[PDB]
């Protein structure tokens, strides 16, 4: 079994933010699972490994472009198949950052869900 | 190596942009 958090990110602002802010750490822990997979959920995933997907503001109904920040891609173990499903992989017991993906984004104020699924590998 | 089904789990949060 696995423990998940996501926790978003304090002090986010409006406007022209720098490139690949951090929005959120997801935290992965486990006892007795060594790796996890994890995709982005939403209405337009944008990767072939659902790693970067767009999400939209409750209130404005404008679109963000999020998904997991080039440093944590560069942490994946591997990059695994559930029944021809893309899954990147990484070490139990550690922490990714999900940032707005691309160059800097002009953000609308406003409230924007972000669904993750995570899944336990062993390799 | 192999995926295990029952730990898959989705999780959610909001990210709240400010003025």
């Amino acid at each position: 079994d696995l423990t998940v958090s996501l926790i978003p990110v304090s002090g986010l602002k409006a406007g022209k933010n720098a490139p690949s802010a951090k929005i959120a750490k997801l935290v992965v822990n486990s006892t007795t699972l060594k790796e996890f997979g994890v995709r982005g959920i939403s209405n337009n995933v944008v990767d072939s490994t659902g790693t970067a997907w767009r999400v939209a503001g409750k209130n404005t109904g404008k679109e963000i472009g999020v998904g997991l920040s080039s440093d944590s891609l560069r942490r994946s173990d591997s990059t695994e198949k559930w029944n021809g499903v893309n899954w990147m992989t990484f070490n139990s017991n550690d922490t990714l950052d999900i940032v707005l993906t691309g160059p800097a984004q002009n953000v609308t104020a406003d409230t924007y869900p972000i669904t993750l699924d995570v899944v336990g590998y062993q390799p | 190596g192999s995926f295990l089904p029952n730990s898959e789990q989705q999780k959610s949060v909001d990210a709240v942009f400010s003025s």
